[PDB]
DNA sequence: CGATGTATATATCTGACACGTGCCTGGAGACTAGGGAGTAATCCCCTTGGCGGTTAAAACGCGGGGGACAGCGCGTACGTGCGTTTAAGCGGTGCTAGAGCTGTCTACGACCAATTGAGCGGCCTCGGCACCGGGATTCTGAT
DNA sequence: ATCAGAATCCCGGTGCCGAGGCCGCTCAATTGGTCGTAGACAGCTCTAGCACCGCTTAAACGCACGTACGCGCTGTCCCCCGCGTTTTAACCGCCAAGGGGATTACTCCCTAGTCTCCAGGCACGTGTCAGATATATACATCG
């Protein structure tokens, strides 16, 4: 007689039911257990928040208020765990970190 | 008036690592892709985004190769990168 | 002869982004050859995807997929 | 021609982390592909960990083990903590 | 029972060098090689089906995967073999 | 009911079309599998097997032995300029290496 | 202490197989260091598979799967 | 007394060990080192007899590969001896 | 000490972001059927344990000359700066190939069943290999 | 150059434990078959890609020139390679024994399947304030 969302049950922002559907239609297995999409949503939300916090701090260092891809590059290439997770990836518009080798700078 | 060697190359390095525009020209690359592709199939057609995605991949790959090349160059105690530095880097990376 | 459109200045600036302080005069033609090989190894895959779809127009998803299978995943033009 | 995307939920999380800050549509596209990529990695290794044991389902354990295999060590602890916190809330709310 | 490809490799060996036997150490390597290339080809064939919104893997998907995974001359002869096999099987 | 004639013997193959079709369906690759997939795949797997064994037997003959052993498979795979590309990351137990000395190391 | 069970002549023999004619004496502790970082990685993955199975013995398949995941596939031990 | 020149035997060692296919590290000490590392991630582990052979084959193949790369780095440096810097360059270009 | 680089402040303005609206197709609430996984009990094999001995290999010392690498020299290769010239980028007019959607229907492959012979595990063996040893030739290098 | 003599080579014999043949046998492939469908084809139609036009001035090009850098010859000393005697724990093999991998028969509670209906979020309309752009100009840096 009333409807309340599974993500608001879980206390998550990301959609549980969409992940559950995408799993079942991805053929990854012939069964999906009821707890998996909650766990997976929590993991993805955690990693999203971890990226966005660093991007926000990079934006504040520029005193900008709009996040743009350069700030995501500055986030990913400055956390030793994120960089190890995201090594085989190129980010469009992202550029590189300012990183002259020590032998090149003058005496 | 004249600046000495390397002092403006240093300004170029600091600039282009600060800047983030694409550095290869669009039109010449756009034709080069058509010239290469027509040997696989004539009368192809291209979405305007597919050329930009190619140009992004090509610039990023070359920049990474020049990084490894510069390390090979300092190991020989040079500062000039050499063709053999490219060849060595490509061999150790395992693509040659 | 469109490969002459990758000019020497366009090469130097990419070497600057890679950190190279001093550039030898023989590097450019090797760099062009390397790029030609990379382009052929990506376009052949793109065109194979275009043909299996029976499309006559290449789509940017094809370039993304050519890179992804080849390991060099690209974020931004698709997902 | 409707497209699904995550473009609500990234904005919601951004409002929780920094309610002053906006995001460009390009960076939203990047985030969308980042989510699709890590999703496909985890779902892949979970399916492998099922078939190695000749099992048929994916449970929370396969996700947890995939999470520990793929993520570096400091991420892995905190992720597994809040995965189990989320699941305990779900199974107690019921 | 651990089903294996060993009898089929042995039949193939006895058509290229009829004097030669093969040790169990080399046979286990071949048995792993078959499983590896099978998994790779079925992988890419699945992706090609999914991207075009098709439900089905046909001979076109296997051909296209073969042209993507193998080097060029191997791809040519693999396609020539599969084409001859499927043509003669259709003629049956 | 006709007397059976295994699909391998219609295709003219030794590899097991039945088993490879089963493994295509059971492996969760896609929700439907057509009759042209397993014959093509089994034919290509036969081709690559015969390709490797034809080179390996030549090394075995040069070793003046009647048996193929892993050293000979390593000699085959690493000598062919294209099989080395397909199996470039793979390492073979007990296989060793190709004889390889840089010209600068040897005496004048 | 068991790190010193990998003796100096064993390192010499491996460098000889890979074609190394002359070796500076500092290499040995570095090699013991590099080998240790390699072993730590593989064993960590192996145990992770062993635990999900609720086994107490490490099996050869755990090592084969770990090495495949790391991307340096081993042929010879089943799988 | 008889004495070969320096390196006359070193080449003979190369020619001898590239021809063969045996394992070269002592089995018992290597197994003890494996059991010493595994004790960190769990206690009272056991190892099947083949698992340690799989580990030894993997580790010896890895080190031979690193040594060939080190030798190419040393030759590029205009040297015959391998030194630690050649490992440290090899691992960075490989991305380790 | 001369004088060119990027940084910072005030203002315009125009469109990308951020919001509001309709609505429809994706999700949730509830009941159902039946089989994938959890369980208790077992077997037995292959793993961990101890011991002897000899003898391969590792360890510790010696000799010394060939390597690593620190130094001076040098001539040319490429960074810097300028005037010439050319075509990439822009705004726009124009069309129509083909990409994307709706409709029809029928070729085909998912899933069942009765049937049976192709492929695996086992014992046996006999001969190819390996282990063994002896004599001839190559090659390093001492004089 | 050459020949003293060390290691590689090659030729020969012994005997064993692995590959290969036959054997039982059973379970995974075959054939005959229906039927739900989605995908092969037909038709439409409206996006955005290719073609062509004039304008702009930013970029590319060829050249001069100056000195910083890579390549070369030289030295030396110290540390590694080849050789010797000692000694220690590896390697082989025999005898114990019991933990835990791997298999099984019972059971259940978990998930896929189904109809619903209603509201979440995805097209489509809007407008304003964050930014780029422009102008202005300050002081940091470098030979």
């Amino acid at each position: 007689a009333k409807a309340k969302s599974r993500s608001s049950r879980a206390g998550l922002q990301f959609p549980v039911g969409r992940v559950h559907r995408l799993l079942r239609k991805g053929h990854y297995a012939e069964r999906v257990g009821a707890g998996a999409p909650v766990y997976l949503a929590a993991v993805l939300e955690y990693l999203t928040a971890e990226i966005l916090e660093l991007a926000g701090n990079a934006a504040r260092d520029n005193k900008k208020t709009r996040i743009i891809p350069r700030h995501l590059q500055l986030a990913i290439r400055n956390d030793e765990e994120l960089n190890k997770l995201l090594g085989g990836v190129t980010i469009a518009q992202g550029g590189v970190l300012p990183n002259i080798q020590a032998v090149l700078l003058p005496k | 008036h004249r600046y000495r060697p390397g002092t403006v190359a240093l300004r170029e390095i600091r600039r282009y690592q600060k800047s983030t525009e694409l550095l290869i020209r669009k039109l010449p690359f756009q034709r080069l892709v058509r010239e290469i592709a027509q040997d696989f199939k004539t009368d192809l057609r291209f979405q305007s985004s597919a050329v930009m995605a190619l140009q992004e991949a090509c610039e990023a790959y070359l920049v990474g190769l020049f990084e490894d090349t510069n390390l090979c160059a300092i190991h020989a105690k040079r500062v000039t990168i050499m063709p053999k530095d490219i060849q060595l880097a490509r061999r150790i990376r395992g693509e040659r | 002869d469109n490969i002459q459109g990758i000019t020497k200045p366009a090469i130097r600036r990419l070497a600057r982004r890679g950190g190279v302080k001093r550039i030898s005069g023989l590097i450019y033609e090797e760099t062009r050859g390397v790029l030609k090989v990379f382009l052929e190894n990506v376009i052949r895959d793109a065109v194979t995807y275009t043909e299996h779809a029976k499309r006559k127009t290449v789509t940017a998803m094809d370039v993304v997929y050519a890179l992804k299978r080849q390991g060099r995943t690209l974020y931004g033009f698709g997902g | 021609s409707r497209k699904e995307s995550y473009s609500i939920y990234v904005y919601k999380v951004l409002k929780q982390v920094h309610p002053d800050t906006g995001i460009s549509s390009k960076a939203m596209g990047i985030m969308n592909s980042f989510v699709n990529d890590i999703f496909e990695r985890i779902a892949g290794e979970a399916s492998r960990l099922a078939h190695y044991n000749k099992r048929s389902t994916i449970t929370s354990r396969e996700i947890q083990t995939a999470v520990r295999l793929l993520l570096p060590g400091e991420l892995a602890k905190h992720a597994v903590s809040e995965g189990t916190k989320a699941v305990t809330k779900y199974t107690s709310a019921k």
